[PDB]
RNA sequence: CGACG
RNA sequence: CGUCG
DNA sequence: GGGTATTCGCCGTGAAAGGG
DNA sequence: CCCTTTTTATTCACGGCGAATACCC
């Protein structure tokens, strides 16, 4: 049918030929007869009438008399279909402006012509008149003229002064201009570049007029001349009984439209004056203001109750608008809506749907299933057997419910996981039947949760539900590879209350022949559940390739574990039984019969588990009570001495002893002190409370309270809602930011009064209003996030490249928070690794990483492995399947046709909603590393550091790095090269306060320049304050000969500037050394992550070296402070300014680097991608990310941070034109360059510089090639006026491009046909 | 069955085997063709599903069904 | 509540919504970004060009439903019509290319 | 188009 | 996500 | 003769109803 | 179905982008 979409203006013969007669009458509802009147708004000879083949008259009445017109006025006969495409056009007698060619930021006709916007609306709203066709005239052609200009302006010049005002006088200007000529003198004076901002405007301007000249549009078109009209059909008027009529506001506007027009129309057939069709011309201006978009303006308009109407534009964008509402959500059909229950009788791949919506949503299947068994003989027949609630299709719908699965959904949907598919079975009841295994994935407790039930119509919906979107399939975590089908609370107590060790019990001592006899024993009630006996068990290995072993033997064991090993299949250890099974140990399990059996066994063993967990937890009998939560016999003596020690602190401090601003300190220190005190006594009293005698003496085991079982095991709760149960819940923080001095004394078992009950009821309103703000929060950027990589799907499987990343666990100062088997799982290596110790090949290069090289990977302990990533591929429009590795859902590689970018912003989205809104010493043993620093030798035997980027790492005695820190500039060394340190010893030492001055060389120091009155002050103490105007002081050094000491290598002789307010203590005239300083001188979580994903500028960035030189002071902050950075052999054409709040780090007599930080405070993204590199902006972005969800406990893989950083860069920037059409000053994209330059440099051809730059979140996702994606994003008023300047031709490509004009999206089935289409054109 | 794990196994793409399922399930229900395995009041999916399993229906071996088809339909058209 | 075939709109060919009508669910965005998690390539074609617009195709889809046929027709969805005829009542021009 | 959970 | 006019 | 740092506004997202 | 005159004047957080005055060589 169509391929692609073309976008343009509107000529004015193209509305001529689009509609089909012209409207004169302003009424539409006679208010008498149902038939609309023969010409208006809801007209019958243009659009058509209402009745099919029916004329208003009423004298067709046959189908054989189409074909011909009416007489009595016109009305030929239609359908209901094509009374839809027919529309109507309105004349205007005055032309008139557009508004999205007005105020589209920047305004088009603001930059087309020489004109300032203030201008263009002094002219439009009559305010001041344009001289046109002056020719040989002193004035400017473009001079604003005022009123009283205009009279001595006509009688003073001696040709005709014509002057036009309003529209037509735009219209002449637009007329009277070229663009050829233009374009070629804009191209003339692109050689002048005087300035930066003209340059660029100016290469705006050509960019702008070339869009104009390639396009077959004309710049005259904006004025509106033609107006087209919506059908009647797209403007519903259901006519409604009361006082008032209803209707809408669109056709209110259009009558008023046309009123204003009639009334301009009356007013020219009587010969009127200038002001009065000027106040007319102007009624016609706001009234198509009100029309096509109104609320732009200061003074929008109100049509009844103070409610601003809805105009064409407000109908499309926004939340509310046709492209979120109505393209991208659609209502559906075949569709329920119930309350889950558990129902734990079912199994995982099905689910429990009633008999009423079983029977409402499959109505069509039981008529086609009745027609096809030949019982019923029409459809009405089995209509009428349907309704009338017989026993005759109740056997039916077991044949059609039996094979047939269906959509299970919930309402907030945050992955792939939220939609799910079931067998449904017939239950009985008003309530659909979710399974409790797959409530982890869901996130639904059955606190009155409502989810929504689908039905699929096609057969291949069906096996794509059955074969992709089935709960068995989906076990794993789209985000990492950890299983989704986890015991949350009452399995595991189950499995934690059957699986516990014992001192003495019934049936303590004797030895089994095996599991069945256990059980038998259980059951019988001869031996207890948890007791210590033998038994023989026979546990299977599949060390061999094509058969399982078998070895016998005799493991001291619990019943209950012996009850569980026939739960366990043939291909798991006795090793995972015998343990405590917690929470984890389950998953643990679950995750090793995934990877050692697969996905068959690993379903029913689930279910086992399951049902042997459900079944356990009524034969436990676990009750909560008043003795279960004991009380420390200890604890009113510690909140006695603690309530002695605040009584007497604060005595101190009545007395006149500390101050308040450290009592209080010291009064919050103790007061921890004795909750933490206090919650190790309670945790001592409940983990040790029971003692059972075996023969004599007694012993100590774990307690078996029910509280404590349900907190070790992890079932419900965490230790902290333990601490704050029964011991003291601790210091209740205000709001604002502070904390009270005084905590909450009694727990929740004893009473309470007011006091204690105030502080709590602020922090939960607080947390409260924090979460109700924040889940909005992370569903408006999980929002923004999904639009920025909904274009990747995987094309290749193998490209080949020979950059990548450098993989290496981070190091923040202390021990290791992410280990290398984590990092590199499942992702193919760029080159081969270099071994330290033999210098060898390990890896090939395009290989996989399994579960197998990893320990070879840690066995060999490497340092950092070169790993290919998203962002280093080569593939053009999309990666390939070596660049991504494992897509953590399943063992093997990720197939080609998945759209992995949803899935990885769905996965970043999902976790966003739990993100809240002096001295350097070592820790281990171990050698040290010095980098990117000159050791200087001192008088006392010590090393002094002169570099400022310098950074210290800690070396094992095998080779490998475990600690690292960051020192800064001017901090004596300690410890040496090579020299094995230990632990709680001192490196490095300094002071934050004074920045040092100390040089490396020695001499005796001489003042130089030092007048007291000009520069400095001398006012105990004996030392001068510095602060002949553009005159510095210098620091020569005499030595012992009497000459001038001259530094080896560097032209720079030995002399030092003094800064500015800093005290210079020792006097000139003294031998001085190395060491002694001679002038002293004084938002985590979901906005921060918005602050990385945005790319914003942070509030006090830092300044980078661009070049590598020596630095040159130009002023000294007379009014601004100029730094000159020049290099040896080079120039340098540029001078930046201190905005006198930052701090100046870098200095004149040390070493100079490019990169180097001299402002303390967070760095600008942009930056460090144009300077440093590449690869170095994409990993400090990934472990600044990584590090806020690390503050919070979640885990997700690398390469979902990755792909949004790729699409990230996308766009990009051409610093040398050369041959290529492109110029020099815009923005294009990467893939165009790369597709480009390859036919260029492999010729003989010149090529074009290009350079990478950051964009965020927001600006790449609205600048692509489409004009679809970019308007239903977040605007649509500025997209669609760029896309109808440049006229941009779309193809259907994306994925959100498919989704509006409904058709196949590029998934994997989408891929083949896509490229089954290729291979067919 | 309960599951599909063996079907990756067969075919490591998952794309194309919902496919060819499909369009065996389709000449089964529309056109008509005899199932090459029991079923025990199944469905034609599930049926499709089955066949894909054995080996006895795949991606190469309906299309060449589907060629000798056409030519028994050319030759018998011929006569 | 539930519902399979019922009444539809008149300023739009989508159905209605809530229980006193007898309208059904709504699929939101987040269902749509779901379904392009997974392939879902004929599930979102059926999804929102099916059950909702294609008023020639849907009876046609209820036919074979009816006779015993699972096989369904891509057709045209009404509301990216709805939208043209809207982009098109303003100054703007868009039509489709072959 | 507003109120409520 | 619903109810009401 | 001439230019960008700083600042300050505008926009993006979550004056017309009453009688005869 | 059509003119006019005495004053309805009603309150976010954060970021991107466009425009009128200025000190220094
Ligand atoms: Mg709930
Ligand atoms: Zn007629
Ligand atoms: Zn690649």
């Amino acid at each position: 049918e169509f391929d692609a979409i073309k976008i343009a203006l509107a000529s004015p013969d193209m509305i001529r030929s689009w509609s089909f007669g012209e409207v004169k009458k302003p009424e539409t509802i006679n208010y008498r007869t149902f038939k609309p009147e023969r010409d208006g708004l809801f007209c019958a000879r243009i659009f058509g009438p209402v009745k099919d083949y029916e004329c208003l008259c009423g004298k067709y009445k046959r189908l054989k008399h189409r074909g011909v017109i009416c007489e009595k006025c016109g009305v030929e006969v239609t359908q209901t279909k094509v009374r839809r495409e027919r529309m109507g056009h309105i004349e205007l007698a005055s032309p008139t402006a557009h508004i999205w060619f007005l105020k589209s930021l920047p305004s088009r006709i603001g930059l087309l012509l020489d004109m300032p916007l203030r201008d263009i609306e002094r002219v439009l709203y009559f305010e001041s008149y344009v001289v046109i066709e002056g020719g040989m005239t002193n004035l400017e052609r473009q001079q604003i003229l005022t009123e009283e200009q205009y009279l001595d302006a006509l009688e003073e010049f001696g040709d005709e002064f014509d002057a036009k005002m309003g529209a037509e006088a735009i219209q002449a200007l637009l007329k009277s201009m070229d663009l050829e000529q233009e374009c070629e003198q804009l191209r003339e004076e692109l050689n002048e570049t005087n300035s930066e901002t003209k340059r660029k405007k100016l290469t705006k301007r050509i960019k702008l007029l070339e869009a104009f000249v390639q396009s077959g549009n004309k710049p005259e078109w904006m004025i509106l001349t033609v107006l087209p009209v919506l059908p009647p059909d797209l403007r519903p008027l259901v006519p409604l009984d009361g006082g008032r009529f209803a209707t809408s506001d669109l056709n209110d506007l259009y009558r008023r439209v046309i009123n204003r027009n009639n009334r301009l129309k009356r007013l020219l057939d009587l010969a009127a004056p200038d002001i009065i069709v000027r106040n007319e011309k102007r009624m016609l201006q706001e009234a198509v203001d009100a029309l096509l978009d109104n609320g732009r303006r200061g003074r929008a308009i109100t049509g009844s109750n103070k409610r601003p109407l809805k105009s064409l534009a407000d109908m499309i964008k926004g939340k509310q608008g046709r492209f979120r509402q109505n393209l991208l959500g659609k209502r559906v059909d075949y569709s329920g809506r119930s309350v889950i229950t558990v129902g734990p009788y079912l199994r995982l791949h099905q689910c429990g749907l009633p008999k009423k919506m079983a029977l409402e949503l499959f109505k069509p299947f039981i008529y086609g299933k009745l027609e096809l068994r030949g019982l019923a003989t029409t459809i009405k027949a089995a209509k009428k057997m349907v309704e009338r609630e017989e026993a005759v299709v109740w056997d039916i719908l077991d044949e059609v419910i039996r094979e047939h699965p269906v959509l299970l959904n919930r309402a907030p949907t945050l992955h792939r996981l939220g939609i799910q598919a079931f067998e449904p079975v017939l239950i009985e009841g008003k309530a659909i039947q979710l399974h409790p295994l797959v409530c982890a994935a869901y996130n639904a407790d059955f606190d009155g949760d409502q989810m929504a039930v689908h039905v699929p119509l096609t057969l291949e919906a069906q096996l794509e539900a059955r074969a992709l979107m089935m709960s068995t399939n989906n076990i794993l975590s789209p985000a990492n590879g950890e299983p989704i089908i986890v015991p949350s609370q009452d399995v595991v107590l189950g499995l934690y209350y059957m699986t516990r060790d014992c001192v003495n019990a019934k049936g303590e001592g004797m030895v089994l022949t095996g599991p069945k006899e256990a059980e038998r024993l259980y059951r019988s009630g001869l031996a207890s559940l948890h007791a210590r006996v033998k038994v023989r068990i026979t546990e299977y290995e599949k060390d061999a390739n094509g058969e399982l072993v078998a070895k016998t033997s005799l493991k001291d064991t619990t019943v209950g574990r012996a009850i569980l090993w026939m739960i366990v299949p043939k291909g798991l250890p006795y090793s995972i039984v015998n343990q405590a099974l917690g929470k984890k140990a389950i998953s643990k399990m679950l995750n090793t019969c995934y990877r050692i059996l697969g996905l068959k066994p690993t379903v029913i063993f689930a279910d086992q588990i399951m049902y042997t967990g459900f079944a356990y937890a009524a034969r436990s009998g676990a009750s909560v009570g008043i003795d279960d939560m004991v009380i420390p016999e200890k604890k009113h003596e510690i909140i006695s001495e603690a309530e002695a020690e605040v009584a007497e602190i604060q005595e101190q401090f009545q007395s006149g002893l500390v101050t308040a601003g450290e009592r209080y300190n010291k009064v919050i220190d103790i007061w921890a002190a004795a909750n933490d005190r206090v919650s190790k006594a309670m945790m001592d009293n409940l983990q040790t409370e029971t003692v059972i005698n075996r023969d004599g003496q007694e012993e100590k085991q774990v307690s078996f309270n029910s509280i404590y079982m349900m907190a070790d095991s992890g079932a419900r709760g965490s230790a902290a809602q333990i601490r704050q149960l029964a011991g003291m819940r601790g210091l209740m923080a205000k709001p604002d930011g502070s904390i009270i001095e005084t905590p909450i004394t009694a727990n929740f078992r004893e009473g309470l009064n007011v006091l204690q009950y105030f502080i709590s009821t602020h922090g939960a309103r607080k947390g409260l209003a924090d979460t109700a703000l924040k889940t909005a929060n992370s569903g408006y950027l999980t929002r923004r996030l999904v639009d920025v990589a909904q274009d990747l799907v995987v094309t290749e499987d193998d490209c080949g490249t020979h950059e990548g990343i450098m993989m290496t666990p981070v190091i923040e100062g202390g021990d290791v928070k992410e280990p290398l088997r984590d990092r590199v799982l499942g992702r193919v290596t760029a080159e081969d690794v270099l071994k330290p110790g033999t210098a060898d090949i390990l890896v090939p290069r395009n290989t996989l990483l399994h579960e197998q090289w990893c320990d070879l990977l840690e066995e060999n302990s490497v340092d950092a492995v070169k790993v290919r990533s998203v962002v280093s591929c080569d593939t053009d429009f999309g990666v390939c399947a070596h660049c991504y590795g494992r897509d953590l859902a399943r063992g093997h590689i990720i197939n080609k046709g998945e759209a992995i970018g949803v899935i990885a912003a769905q996965s970043i989205g999902e976790p966003g909603t739990q993100l809240t809104m002096s001295s350097i010493q070592v820790k281990n043993k171990g050698s040290i590393k010095l980098s990117n620093v000159k050791s200087v030798v001192n008088s006392s035997g010590k090393l002094v550091i002169t570099s400022r980027n310098t950074e210290l790492k800690l070396i094992d005695e095998f080779g490998r790095t475990k600690e690292s820190y960051k020192v800064p500039y001017g901090a004596v060394l300690a410890k040496g090269d090579g020299e094995q340190v230990a632990g709680g010893e001192t490196v490095a030492n300094w002071d934050p306060h004074t920045m040092p001055v100390i040089t490396e060389v020695s001499g005796f120091v001489r003042f130089t320049d030092m007048i007291d009155g000009q520069t400095i002050t001398r006012q105990g103490l004996s030392s001068l304050v510095v602060l002949g105007k553009d005159l510095r002081p210098a620091l020569k050094i005499v030595d012992a000969q009497g000459n001038d000491v001259l530094i080896p290598g560097t032209d720079m002789p030995a002399q030092y500037f003094l800064p500015g307010k800093a005290i210079v203590q020792l006097e000139d005239g003294v031998q001085i050394s190395s060491g002694d300083t001679l002038a002293r001188i004084p938002t985590g979580g979901l906005p921060r992550v918005a602050d990385l994903f945005e790319a914003r500028r942070p509030k006090e960035p830092a300044i980078l070296a661009e070049i590598s030189g020596i630095v040159s002071f130009g002023k000294e902050t007379k009014g601004k402070r100029r730094l000159v950075i020049t290099p040896v052999d080079g120039s340098d054409p540029y001078e930046e300014m201190i905005p006198k709040w930052r701090q100046l780090n870098v200095f004149e007599g040390e070493r100079v680097e490019r990169g180097d930080v001299i402002s303390d405070g967070p760095e600008a993204p942009h930056d460090i991608l144009r300077l440093r590199g590449v690869h170095a902006v994409t990993r400090y972005i990934v472990n600044e990310v990584q590090d806020v969800y690390r503050l919070q406990g979640v885990k997700i893989n690398d390469k979902h941070i990755e792909v949004i950083v790729r699409q990230m860069l996308r766009k990009a920037t051409i610093v040398n034109a050369g041959s290529s059409d492109f110029l020099e000053g815009e923005q294009v994209e990467y893939s165009r360059v790369k597709i480009a330059n390859r036919e260029l440099e492999a010729n003989g051809k010149v090529g074009a510089t290009y350079s990478r730059d950051l964009l965020g979140i927001t600006k790449a996702s609205l600048a692509t090639e489409s004009f679809i994606s970019a308007a239903s994003f977040q605007e649509t008023t500025r997209v669609l006026t760029e896309a109808a300047v440049a006229g941009k031709r779309d193809e259907l490509r994306g994925l959100k491009e498919n989704v509006i004009v409904g058709r196949l999206i590029p998934a994997g089935t989408g891929y083949a046909y896509h490229q089954d289409r290729m291979r067919r054109r | 069955r309960v599951t599909v794990q063996d079907a990756v196994e067969k075919i490591g793409n998952r794309f194309d085997l919902v496919l060819v399922a499909a369009r065996r399930a389709r000449q089964m229900q529309v056109g008509g063709k005899d199932p090459l395995v029991p079923e025990e009041n199944d469905k034609t999916t599930v049926i499709a599903l089955r066949e894909i399993e054995e080996g006895l229906i795949n991606n190469q071996i309906l299309d060449v069904r589907e060629r000798q088809e056409q030519q028994e339909q050319e030759a018998a058209e011929l006569q | 509540h539930a519902r399979s075939t019922g009444s539809y709109s008149l300023v739009t060919q989508q159905p209605l919504g809530g229980k006193a009508q007898f309208g059904g669910q709504r699929f939101g965005e987040m269902e749509v970004w779901a379904l392009e998690a997974y392939g879902a390539a004929y599930t979102l074609q059926e999804m929102l060009t099916v059950k909702s617009d294609d008023v020639n195709g849907r009876t046609k889809m209820y036919k074979n439903i009816v006779d015993g046929n699972h096989q369904m027709e891509p057709g045209m969805p009404e509301s990216f019509n709805v939208l043209l005829k809207e982009i098109r009542s303003l100054g703007i021009n868009i039509e489709l290319e072959d």
